[PDB]
């Protein structure tokens, strides 16, 4: 979440979707929303290569409990991350996602 | 062998047919000048179902381009792949029938249908083993709806045993592109119920939703919509054409999705639909294709299948894939959505698998659905038709062309019988 | 001398025949062009030179699969006139394959089969490979079997049929075709070795470690079964078993003739390395309910006849000890009117591994054909699906408008009910 500008728009577009239960959620729909955010925010001016790996994954309730980004990496660069950094980032990304919706709720009440 | 005669009627039909022949020539490696420039032998193994070999090994599409106005003929001829069709297969008139079903079915449709019937008879007598016909048109249009209807009726009474399947663009729910759309649509559907084996109902608004939400197209033009419809047509007749692990022609699909003669209206679909941005984040697997094709957002008609029950479905897969994965995905789909499938038909899915995927893809699949949610589309058409007919709006045109109010009453009664049958089943 | 003709009908039959004839060519050393760089006589014929033409016909109503055969690696093995094909398939319709499209081809097929029979000296019988839930695999198979019974009213007619699976299914009208085929061929067949795609999928996943098998692996396993069945005709062994032996030892009553096929040493290379597969082990694997290639639990019924066909480094004493162990088991129960329910065949030729296959090279193998009352449950499921679809009268117009009558539907359903009653009667103990 070090970008901030991109995650702001991404939390405004997933609001109408994640409120529904997880059973009606299918991954093929959210990708069009993520792709829309990367185009509108400042993340468009970015290396096309790294943007090819950034996608969504569905953890396996409510839509605010199974959504998370993945950024899969394979090849030579995969010897630095080694399937454990990707099992640690997602362990972190939840705590930064919760502490981000608990704030945009409290600026909506305000 | 298993030759198909393709007829394009009206503006919508002609444009969709032009895109269809573009994608078919791409599949079979045919140059826009008609020459084969492909790489594999399977492209010429079954070129005969769609093409006729001319003198200098040039392949002429077995297509008849019929319209009541010359503008579309000129546009098709002048554009790319326009020097592909036989110049004797452009059968057009001068007055464009307006947006009048009666004009295209009774006054100008008569002369033009005699001419196009002569052309179609020549094309059929040239064929070795005729599999059937396919028509591209729009029900809400003028020459398209009425003339496609008249041609369908006459070809049906000439060739009753052949498979007549149409890819018809139905009126949209929200915004109409023609004021008299319900009249033309109702009359066309009344005629399509009895003289067609497979009607693939396509709505432009569902296509707009697909382009905007799934393909993330900022400015989707009619080219993209026609490309989607052409991909569906491709998939079906590709199951017919190329070798596969589980073959299925037009007649096999007709047998497996038409439980009763009048219940032959389908919602088409296409599984591998991805935006250019998301093509790198998505895994192309049979489960992904199945999940997308059975999604209510992907279906190409604005009829939610969750409001009805699938009588039958057909999945035409393309590419090298494992039959076990296909069958297990089909079983999982049937088990999870047991409430969305008819109980008195066990195994509501017909599976076909072809070995050759479309150009640029590794896997693909088309979804055909005989569901009781088409009753919603026919209900909308019926409400609009009765709303205009009760106060007799825009009716003097149809009456003056030579029709009668009794024909309108019969058409609406037949469409109400159709919705009654769908609701009953 | 003991020549036998194999007939492959439909896509399933033709592809299984592809696998079977690949296996036969590998076993007998015949190159895919018919030349060799006797044993190869019950299935091949010699034409002057080293050319060995297989004694089979490949008949389909669709040019696609047969054309794949005509242009494949075995393009020059089969006689071009024995690869019979139509123009339009039966479209999963029994009526099309039996009445409308099958009548335009049956004469050519019978002429070719007559040529093959005349070329033979002593005809043991026919091997019909087909699928139950296909158009030409049902209608044309039934038509061909009835015509063969009219012509060769004494030769045995064994058919290898792909029984529809309990859950997985590729067609919607499979119950109709299956019931009608069962009617027509049950009138005119000797014994039908049955197999399921779902069961072979489960076998592949559990034993061969394959998570994504195709029809190719299924066809290879089925071809191994057929090779084990015909090894006695093709090779020399301690206990030879002919086709008439199968017919006599596996069919107690004329209608109850649907045994289930099994193959014990289905194992990958590494697992085969770590195991010591012996006669007792392979026999126990054969009688394991999870290794059945028809998805029917044998514990739900009673065995009436078993045909254990061993091959390779097999000792008769070990076979006897293993069979005695099986008989002493309490989970495996036999009908009370068959105190001796084991036909045993032993062959000296170990199974041949196909290059590119998944089965590991083993020293011995066994194929078990078991006639059991557990198939009655599968019949009950099939007729239940038929009853639902026919009560709604779905798809019936497709069959009726193609040379059939609804009376045939009712008669076929009544015949299947009689077959279920017969299975129930033979199941019960004598008092």
């Amino acid at each position: 979440l070090g970008q901030g500008d991109f995650i702001r728009h991404l939390m405004d577009l997933l609001k109408p979707e994640l409120v529904r239960p997880a059973t009606t959620l299918y991954q093929h729909n959210l990708t069009g929303i993520l792709e829309t955010a990367v185009r509108a925010t400042n993340a468009q001016f970015d290396s096309p290569e790294i943007l090819r790996r950034l996608d969504v994954r569905l953890l396996e309730d409510t839509g605010w409990d199974v959504f998370s980004l993945d950024y899969h990496v394979d090849g030579p660069i995969a010897t630095v991350f080694t399937r454990e950094c990707m099992s640690h980032y997602l362990r972190v990304f939840n705590f930064l996602w919760r502490a981000k919706r608990m704030e945009y709720i409290l600026t909506d009440i305000r | 062998m298993r030759e198909i005669v393709h007829i394009q009627a009206g503006q919508c039909g002609n444009q969709i047919g032009a895109k269809f022949w573009e994608v078919i020539s791409d599949e079979h490696g045919i140059d826009p000048s008609g020459n084969y420039v492909g790489d594999s032998d399977l492209q010429l193994e079954r070129i005969s179902v769609y093409y006729n070999e001319a003198s200098s090994h040039k392949y002429v599409p077995r297509a008849i381009l019929v319209d009541l106005e010359p503008g579309t003929m000129d546009s098709v001829r002048s554009g790319a792949f326009g020097h592909l069709f036989r110049p004797d297969n452009f059968i057009f008139g001068q007055s464009g029938a307006g947006n009048n079903w009666a004009k295209g079915h009774y006054t100008e449709g008569a002369e033009l249908v005699d001419s196009v019937l002569d052309v179609v008879r020549k094309e059929c007598e040239n064929c070795d083993c005729l599999q059937g016909f396919q028509l591209t048109h729009s029900l809400g249009g003028g020459t398209g709806s009425g003339m496609g209807t008249l041609l369908i009726s006459k070809v049906r009474e000439e060739y009753p045993d052949r498979i007549m399947n149409t890819f018809s663009v139905v009126p949209s729910p929200k915004v109409s592109d023609t004021v008299v759309e319900p009249y033309n649509a109702t009359l066309s559907i009344h005629q399509l119920v009895e003289n067609t084996d497979e009607t693939y109902c396509i709505d432009n608004e569902a296509l707009y939703d697909i382009c905007f939400r799934t393909l993330k197209l900022a400015t989707p033009t009619y080219g993209d919509l026609n490309h989607l419809v052409s991909a569906t047509m491709s998939g079906v007749t590709t199951s017919l054409r190329f070798p596969g692990q589980l073959n299925a022609d037009l007649r096999k699909l007709a047998v497996n999705m038409v439980p009763f003669p009048r219940l032959h209206f389908f919602m088409p679909g296409f599984a591998p639909l991805t935006a250019r941005g998301s093509q790198q984040y998505r895994a192309l697997t049979v489960p992904e294709l199945t999940q997308q094709m059975f999604d209510a957002k992907n279906m190409m008609a604005a009829c939610d299948p969750r409001h009805g029950r699938y009588l039958t479905v057909a999945t035409v897969f393309r590419g090298r894939m494992s039959m076990k994965e296909v069958d297990e995905q089909m079983l999982a789909i049937q088990s999870k959505n047991s409430s969305y499938f008819v109980e008195w038909i066990p195994n509501n899915v017909k599976v076909a698998v072809c070995d050759i995927p479309p150009r640029g893809l590794k896997m693909s699949s088309t979804f055909i659905g005989n569901s009781t949610a088409i009753q919603e589309l026919f209900k909308r058409i019926s409400e609009q038709f009765t709303a205009m007919f009760r106060r007799k709006a825009f009716l003097h045109w149809y009456t003056g062309e030579g029709m009668d109010e009794m024909e309108f009453t019969e058409a609406e009664s037949n469409m109400n019988d159709l919705v009654s049958e769908y609701q009953q089943y | 001398m003991r020549e036998c003709i194999s007939i492959h009908v439909g896509q399933a039959g033709v592809q299984i025949g592809n696998a079977c004839w690949e296996l036969y060519c590998l076993e007998h050393g015949i190159q895919p062009d018919g030349q060799m760089p006797d044993s190869f006589n019950t299935f091949f014929s010699e034409t002057g030179a080293g050319k060995h033409v297989p004694r089979a016909v490949f008949v389909d109503l669709e040019p696609t699969v047969i054309d794949e055969v005509r242009t494949g690696t075995y393009r020059q093995l089969f006689h071009p006139e024995q690869l019979i094909t139509g123009k339009e398939d039966a479209a999963n319709n029994y009526a099309r394959g039996h009445y409308t499209i099958g009548k335009e081809i049956i004469d050519l097929v019978l002429d070719r089969i007559r040529k093959l029979a005349d070329q033979c000296t002593g005809l043991q019988g026919f091997l019909v490979f087909h699928s139950f839930g296909g158009g030409t695999g049902s209608g044309f198979t039934s038509l061909l079997m009835e015509r063969l019974s009219v012509d060769y009213g004494k030769k045995s007619k064994l058919e290898f049929s792909i029984y529809p699976a309990p859950q997985v299914s590729t067609a919607v009208v499979e119950p109709y075709n299956s019931i009608l085929t069962t009617h027509t061929t049950l009138e005119h067949s000797d014994c039908a070795f049955m197999v399921d795609n779902e069961a072979i999928y489960d076998i592949c996943r559990r034993n061969l470690d394959i998570e994504r098998p195709t029809y190719t692996n299924l066809n290879r396993l089925i071809s191994q079964i057929v090779s084990s069945i015909t090894a006695s005709l093709r090779f020399d062994g301690a206990l030879n078993v002919d086709l008439t032996d199968f017919q006599t030892n596996l069919v107690p009553y004329p209608r109850i003739h649907f045994p289930l096929a099994t193959y014990a040493p289905v194992i990958s290379a590494e697992k085969a390395y770590h195991e010591q597969l012996s006669v007792a082990e392979i026999t126990n694997a054969c009688f394991e309910p999870a290794n059945q290639m028809v998805k029917c639990d044998p514990r739900h019924g009673k065995y009436m006849a078993c045909c254990l066909l061993y091959r390779g480094d097999v000792v008769p004493k070990d076979v006897n000890a293993a069979i005695a162990t099986i008989k002493t088991k309490r989970s495996i129960q036999f009908v009370d009117w068959c105190p001796t329910g084991f036909k045993v065949g032993i062959n000296y030729q170990p199974p041949t591994v196909v290059p590119g296959g998944d089965l590991a090279k083993v020293q011995r193998a066994v194929c078990m054909l078991s006639n059991t009352t557990a198939i009655a449950e599968a019949w009950a499921r099939l007729d239940h699906k038929f009853d639902l679809m026919y009560a709604k009268r779905a798809f019936v117009h497709w069959y009726v408008g193609e040379g059939m009558e609804e009376g045939e539907f009712s008669e076929a359903r009544e015949d299947m009910a009689a077959l279920e009653k017969d299975y129930e009667e033979v199941g019960v103990d004598s008092v």
